[PDB]
DNA sequence: AGTAATCCCCTTGGCGGTTAAAACGCGGGGGACAGCGCGTACGTGCGTTTAAGCGGTGCTAGAGCTTGCTACGACCAATTGAGCGGCCTCGGCACCGGGATTCTCCA
DNA sequence: TGGAGAATCCCGGTGCCGAGGCCGCTCAATTGGTCGTAGCAAGCTCTAGCACCGCTTAAACGCACGTACGCGCTGTCCCCCGCGTTTTAACCGCCAAGGGGATTACTCCC
């Protein structure tokens, strides 16, 4: 779902902050993005409710907000 | 095998509401309504959910027939816009709204309501005057009877109206002096009891399910059906078509239907409905080389590491002989030394890591070393070898067994077949929880099916898991084989229970879709049992009203749907009762047949109201009437 | 170097994995929430797969240090 | 037996005021006991099976807190 | 070496009372929820352009595997004192009462 | 704004029980030497990770514009709160029991 290489360079940007010239394997970019839309899609899941909950057909940030808050992310 | 005895499939191509041709302003009806005698013209329109009909009152059918629709739009390359309000609607962009609320017989957005009135008007070619009757739903509400009238008498202008009923009219118009009145439409089923040619609209019934609603229901079950998916885009549109052409009631529902997905004759129940499909060495002898490689790299590895595992598993068994060629003639203290420098306990444990090793094998400066690891794949190859020479007299062995004891052979392969799927039972029954042979059984069922005369292939394993024994793809797919590569035997729909499920919610309301109201032969049996026959100003009820239960409406036009009216009817009445079921003559167009020919009448002129009678009393106002509402 | 790929996630791809949760419709603050979210994730997972990679002394990070580091969420 | 039901009224009050909450619908009471229960399903089946497991016929202390950390609630205090 | 009586201990069960907490009644308030109007903000469709994706070429970092040994931890026996179980006490925290300060609500 | 009165705080007094320190001793941590080995180091192999080019077209963006839906507003009514009354069962204490687990006796069997 995601755009494979501008994923590729998001994972480099931030791997740079811990350690420099790192190399990442092939197989290790698709275990990070098959990760990442995996979490992606279950939290649009709980924010969808939030919203319903609300009676609110679309999404909004506080529904980012009260899912994350919930499930104990923030 | 029946697929491959079978005739080719018969199958027919999606139909849908479709434009197919303009029609201009009728100006030679203007010209003959105006030729008329005084009061002996006008306008008469059918307001049908699923079609609206007009024409004039002088003329033996409809000149127009339109759906309730408009669709209006800005073209975003040409900068104008567009206006449509019928069938001139492609169904080339279907930005549609409907005049009535969803599934119901009443009029909601008048916006829709006046575009197809200005449609009516253009192309009956008024250009500027005249009389409008108008059908109208029973007990219609009294707001949609105020903002028809003053869309009629103020926008329009016109000098007179009146309000009647659709399936009173139908009725009329087919000699109706008493009977009971069934309509099943688009929108709604009603039974009317109508006696000395008057509607008694107080004891008449509605079903809420009717023509749309049967589009609407088929359509979930199509999209049921093929849950997994379907590439083509399923529309109600379409399934209103399916319904019309391939539905029928059934005579005796459940016995037709627990018989129906039966494989055989299923090639006669089915229909098949296709949507529009699209039809799709040295690039494969390069790629394939490519391929191969690469598969003989993977069996190299495979090989690589059965090798390690060879040397390995010939290097553990040479140990764990080492020890065995100590253990015996040593003390426990020597089998437990050497056991615990394996970490085993038993000598018989490693005689069955001995073996078990041998087991595996079998299946599968430096001079001295490499001979001696090669010598260890001599090992490898002497059990390698060893098992060659164990199964080739083996298996000689049991063709003298065959040849010897046949019968008694055949009954070991059933004793062994069973156990082996005892095995099989024993895993996958456990497993379908406990996970949270194969061959020896088909090896079995082999022999089995080449010499055994008492087994069958529809015993075999493979057969209980077989396609053609199941009956999900008999539902999906009808008597033949299916694949998802072919797109010409995707993209096509089988209607199977659906040819007779559809129907019988009329019958089955709760049953069969959750309605929760009664079936159309209880509606109809409760009005001529207990209803009226306890009206205290009729007379001879029930059975005047027996003598003519009259079909009307489009929705009514199954097969069979008299006789299973006829066939209910006839349980909840008292033997012998004279009992009639009639058919309407063109049973969709005759509503607009009988208000067109009651339309100027001297019961129908007393009926009209006046633009100053609904200046004086407003829209909600009616005169009340024999084919119309209180 | 590397900066504001974050904005390489894109909004289509946005709406794809919002539909996918089953979402109806989408405030136009969704996107910048979104991002904010998929990066404060993707970093702590990187974190610790790149603790698993200089741990061991090694320089590419595998799909089993990634496994790892997902496994401890 | 039903001692759910000696989870009164008042006590689902003080609970939801000690987690912040001003106005309460009298239909929470029998959801709260509904969800109560069966947490204890799960805590007790593992305390229980601890104490099977390891072979006596009481349950300690140290049973629960392995239940509860196996359940994901560590708990302090009680050993642990 | 076995099986049963004897005896410690610690858990469950019952009885009484006392009083503090749960249940019950009742007025009213204000918060839940359906209804309405608007308006702006999100979904749709089109033309645009941007770069992700694929097939292909080139290099070298470094993952992965083998060889060789010696530095470091496993194992045991003798030594001893750091850490645990039991006893003591006094001072911190609670619990009460009473007058002082705060906050709430109707005027 | 005031006021009345209830509810929350504070100040000093009382007492009880548990926190902090002392004592005896065991046994678990330390000292000393042994020995196996594993993982630290040096070295070779070639996998596969990174870089670049050129093409294709599907995917992303900016914009027009309609209407579906979020939000503040209004009205009601019902149902949950604050407070006085009634009642029941939680808490405490004291006695019983039983059970079970370790120990001790006495015989038979090896
Ligand atoms: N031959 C047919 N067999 C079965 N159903 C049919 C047939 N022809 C038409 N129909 C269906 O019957 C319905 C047409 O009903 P009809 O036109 O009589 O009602 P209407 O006047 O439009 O509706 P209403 O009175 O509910 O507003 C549609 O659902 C149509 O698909
Ligand atoms: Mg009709």
């Amino acid at each position: 779902l995601i755009r494979k290489l501008p994923f590729q360079r998001l994972v480099r940007e931030i791997a740079q902050d811990f350690k420099t010239d790192l190399r990442f394997q092939s197989s290790a970019v698709m275990a990070l993005q098959e990760a990442c839309e995996a979490y992606l899609v279950g939290l649009f899941e709980d924010t969808n409710l939030c919203a319903i909950h609300a009676k609110r057909v679309t999404i909004m940030p506080k529904d980012i907000q009260l899912a994350r808050r919930i499930r104990g992310e923030r | 095998e029946p697929w491959k005895r079978l005739p080719p499939p018969t199958v027919y191509p999606v139909k849908e509401a479709r434009f197919e041709k303009y029609i201009p302003p009728q100006l030679d009806g203007r010209e003959r309504a105006l030729a008329q005698p005084p009061g002996q013209v006008a306008i008469v329109i059918d307001n049908g959910s699923h079609s609206v009909r007009a024409g004039w009152n002088f003329e033996d059918k409809p000149r127009l027939a339109i759906p309730p629709i408009m669709s209006k739009y800005r073209d975003r390359k040409m900068g104008k816009t567009f206006s449509f309000a019928g069938s001139d609607c492609y169904a080339a962009r279907s930005h549609i709204r409907n005049a009535f609320e969803a599934g119901t017989g009443i009029v909601s957005n008048w916006d829709v309501m006046e575009h197809v009135l200005d449609y009516v008007f253009v192309k009956l070619g008024m250009n500027e005057d005249m009389p409008i009757v108008m059908t109208e739903a029973v007990a219609n509400l009294p707001y949609s009877r105020k903002s028809m009238s003053e869309i009629i008498f103020e926008c329009y202008g016109a000098p007179s109206l009146v309000y009647g009923i659709d399936s009173l009219f139908s009725f009329r118009h087919n000699q109706g002096q008493t009977g009971l009145v069934v309509s099943s439409s688009y929108s709604a089923t009603h039974v009317i009891p109508v006696y000395n040619r008057k509607a008694l609209l107080s004891q008449a019934i509605r079903l809420n399910w009717g023509g749309w609603h049967m589009a609407e229901y088929m359509l979930k079950l199509l999209k049921l059906k093929y849950y997994t998916g379907f590439p083509g885009k399923l529309n109600s549109s379409q399934t209103e078509h399916m319904v019309r052409d391939f539905c029928y009631v059934s005579l005796d529902y459940d016995r037709e239907l627990a018989g129906y997905l039966d494989w055989t004759g299923l090639e006669d129940r089915e229909r098949i409905v296709q949507y529009p499909y699209t039809e799709e060495e040295e690039e494969l002898a390069r790629i394939a080389e490519r391929k191969k490689e690469s598969g003989r790299r993977l069996q190299e590895q495979a090989a690589k590491m059965r090798l390690e595992r060879l040397m390995k598993k010939e290097q553990e068994l040479e140990y764990y002989k080492d020890i065995q060629r100590r253990m015996q003639g040593e003390s426990k203290k020597e089998i437990k030394r050497l056991l615990d420098e394996a970490e085993l306990k038993d000598e018989a444990a490693l005689e069955r890591v001995i073996r078990d090793l041998e087991r595996s094998i079998k299946r599968a400066r430096q001079q001295r070393l490499l001979k001696s690891n090669w010598e260890a794949r001599q090992r490898a190859k002497a059990e390698k070898e060893a098992e060659k020479a164990r199964l080739a007299e083996e298996a000689r062995l049991d063709e003298e067994r065959r040849k010897n004891d046949l019968e008694g052979w055949l009954e070991e392969k059933r004793q062994l077949r069973l156990a082996k799927l005892n095995q099989l039972k024993e895993r996958e029954r456990l497993k379908a929880d406990l996970g949270n042979l194969e061959a020896a059984i088909r090896s079995l069922e082999n022999d089995l099916l080449r010499y055994d005369k008492t087994f069958s292939y529809d015993m075999t394993l493979d057969a209980q898991r077989d396609w053609s024994k199941s009956l999900l793809h008999a539902f999906r797919y009808g008597p033949r084989p299916f694949d998802p590569s072919s797109q010409a035997e995707t993209h096509r729909v089988h209607l199977n229970v659906e040819r007779i499920r559809v129907p019988e919610v009329l019958f089955q309301p709760a049953a069969i879709a959750g309605v929760d109201q009664a079936g159309l032969v209880e509606i109809a049996g409760d009005i001529l049992c207990q209803r009226l026959p306890s009206l205290p100003g009729i007379q001879d009820a029930p059975d005047a009203f027996l003598r003519d239960v009259f079909l009307t409406g489009g929705n009514t036009l199954f097969q069979n749907f008299d006789e299973r009216l006829r066939q209910g009817l006839m349980a909840l009445l008292p033997v012998g009762a004279p009992l009639r079921v009639r058919r309407a003559q063109d049973a969709i167009l005759d509503a607009w047949r009988g208000a067109a020919g009651w339309a100027c009448t001297e019961e129908a002129k007393a009926a009209w109201i006046t633009r100053e009678e609904y200046l004086e009393k407003g829209g909600e106002y009616i005169k009340e009437h024999d084919l119309g509402n209180a | 170097v590397l900066r504001d790929n974050i904005q390489g996630i894109t909004k289509p791809a946005i709406r794809r994995l919002a539909r996918r949760g089953g979402v109806k419709r989408i405030s136009g603050l969704i996107y910048e929430e979104t991002r904010g979210v998929l990066k404060v994730f993707l970093e702590n997972v990187i974190r610790d797969a790149v603790t698993y990679t200089e741990h061991a002394k090694r320089k590419t990070v595998t799909a089993m240090d990634v496994v790892y580091a997902l496994k401890r969420q």
